[PDB]
């Protein structure tokens, strides 16, 4: 079988959604519907459009009628904020035809200021040449940031970057900067810093110039 | 096929008895006549010498 | 045939006499026992291997 | 209550075998139901296999006939799954999922899951495995507010990511910023977490940032002094 999903739906907390799963001739088969929230393990919700587990408040509530089976998702918040899934047997193939699941995303919430956190070298590494100088920042709502270095009070951007994207974490975004092209003898001069533009207001650090 | 042990038998045999008997059995409420039908069949379980 | 289940069964009351309610063309052959007298000894555990 | 642990999984040449076992604790391993079903990082799920209450298998996917084998042990209790000829499409998080009904003999065929697990990451390619090196991050004497202080760990040089951190015995469950991993255009990624650290007045943790790693196990036990 071969399930067609939304790609991304998303909705202001202050009414409900719609998330739809269709298929060919699926009328009388069973539906089922699950909820996994990024990082963390699947769980459980309204299943069959009949009934739902224990735990699953009177929120979640599942609709079938003819060829789309609709997940209705009463007063959606931040917290809800998962990937949802919708699973059907298919006896036909004798397997379980699964298919990618909607991002629902809360739109309307405010906004989190970043902050910048400078580690400097540890002690015990200048005997080697390690150079893994690292930049992180805090949790925020607004993703899409860019982390720009300025290497010895300069803006340099040819070394060996990472650039990893906005992760999920308690349904906030954060990230992390690697940057030390430097000959390992980063305690040259100047304050070797580190920055951080975002959208709006833009951050800085220093650290001490030894 | 020469050594022939006869299965379960409703008519159990008293003290000496010659049985021979070779037809079908009947399990009870079952049309077997002949054929053999289910807990009903010929009753010569030959013992294989191997 | 090489990953076969094991129930084991506990203190009950097994009727030997469903087992020849399914579809036809099905044997029943037993070993050391017999079907009409099944229901006679007294065992203590009986394994299924599937 | 339930504690579907699962083992098996690291770095493995494309074309080799391993075995994944799933161990179940909290319920009877007689009338239940229990699947293997991958998961692409941020390409959804697929579902590998699975078996009834009983030793039955119930099928597969269009793309593992031939090369997975799942079976049952109702004596230890264990749902294993052994893949041979692993290629590059194969990396994912291979989750141990539950069965809510108890399958009675005659019903409709409907499976659904109920419980699921953490998963194991199973990685094929024709790198190998390399060394964390952990380093003891200095927690700098700039202290504006109460807990502006922080350290963490800077582990790094690891192609697979089992990442499992703890601190003094596996607790203080409180507020710690794991950062997650990067690939930076060599295979390799980092670690880094960030904890409260408030001022360290002889009554602070012991310092120390123990990470496990299987393909690479190597018991790291390096305190971190300012």
């Amino acid at each position: 079988y071969e399930l067609t999903q939304p790609p991304s739906v998303s909705v202001a907390p202050g009414q409900t959604a719609r998330i739809t799963c269709g298929g060919n001739n699926i009328g009388s088969k069973s539906v089922h519907w699950y909820q996994q929230k990024p990082g963390q393990a699947p769980v459980l919700v309204v299943y069959d459009d009949s009934d739902r587990p224990s735990g699953i408040p009177e929120r979640f509530s599942g609709s079938n009628s003819g060829n789309t089976a609709t997940l209705t998702i009463s007063r959606v918040e931040a917290g809800d904020e998962a990937d949802y899934y919708c699973q059907v047997w298919d006896s036909r193939s004798d397997r379980v035809v699964f298919g990618g699941g909607t991002k629902l995303t809360a739109l309307g919430q405010p906004k989190a200021a970043p902050s910048v956190t400078l580690f400097p070298p540890s002690s015990e590494e200048l005997q080697a040449n390690k150079a893994t100088l690292v930049c992180l920042i805090s949790d925020f709502y607004p993703g899409a940031v860019t982390v720009a270095w300025k290497a010895d009070s300069s803006p340099v951007k040819a070394g060996v970057e990472t650039t990893t994207p906005s992760k999920q974490s308690n349904n906030k975004y954060a990230a992390s900067s690697y940057l030390s092209l430097t000959p390992e003898q980063w305690k040259s001069h100047r304050s070797y810093s580190c920055q951080v533009t975002h959208e709006g207001s833009t951050v800085e650090k220093t650290v001490a110039p030894t | 096929y020469n050594y022939l042990y006869r299965l379960f038998r409703k008519s159990n045999l008293k003290p000496f008895e010659r049985d021979i008997s070779t037809e079908i059995y009947q399990a009870g409420n079952k049309p077997c006549n002949g054929v053999a039908g289910f807990n009903c069949y010929f009753p010569l379980r030959s013992y294989s010498f191997r | 045939v090489y990953a076969w289940n094991r129930k084991r069964i506990s203190n009950c009351v097994a009727d030997y006499s469903v087992l020849y309610n399914l579809a036809p063309f099905f044997t029943f052959k037993c070993y050391g026992v017999s079907p009409t007298k099944l229901n006679d000894l007294c065992f203590t555990n009986v394994y299924a291997d599937s | 209550e339930v504690q579907l642990v699962e083992s098996g999984g690291g770095l493995v040449q494309p074309g080799r075998s391993l075995r994944l076992s799933c161990a179940a604790s909290g319920f009877t391993f007689d009338d239940y139901a229990i699947h293997w079903v991958r998961q692409a990082p941020g390409k959804g799920l697929e579902w590998v296999s699975g078996i009834t209450w009983n030793s039955g298998t119930i099928g597969y996917a269009d793309s593992v006939k031939g090369r997975f084998t799942i079976s049952r042990d109702n004596a230890k209790n264990s749902l294993y799954l052994q893949m041979n000829s692993l290629r590059a499409e194969d990396t994912a998080l291979y989750y141990c999922a539950k069965h809510h009904q108890i399958a009675v003999a005659g019903d409709a065929e409907d499976y659904y899951f109920d419980y699921w697990g953490q998963g194991t990451l199973v990685t094929v390619s024709s790198a190998s495995t390399k060394g964390p090196s952990v380093f003891p991050l200095a927690p700098s004497s700039k202290s504006t507010s109460g807990g502006t202080a922080a350290l963490g760990c800077l582990v790094k040089d690891y192609f697979p990511e089992p990442v499992t951190v703890s601190w003094n015995s596996g607790a203080l469950t409180s507020g710690v910023h794991t950062f997650p991993a990067v690939l930076q255009s060599s295979g390799l990624y980092s670690l880094s977490s960030v904890v409260t650290v408030p001022s360290s007045s002889l009554g602070t943790q012991t310092y120390i940032c123990n990470v496990n790693h299987k393909p690479s196990n190597t018991k790291v036990d390096k305190k971190v002094e300012p």
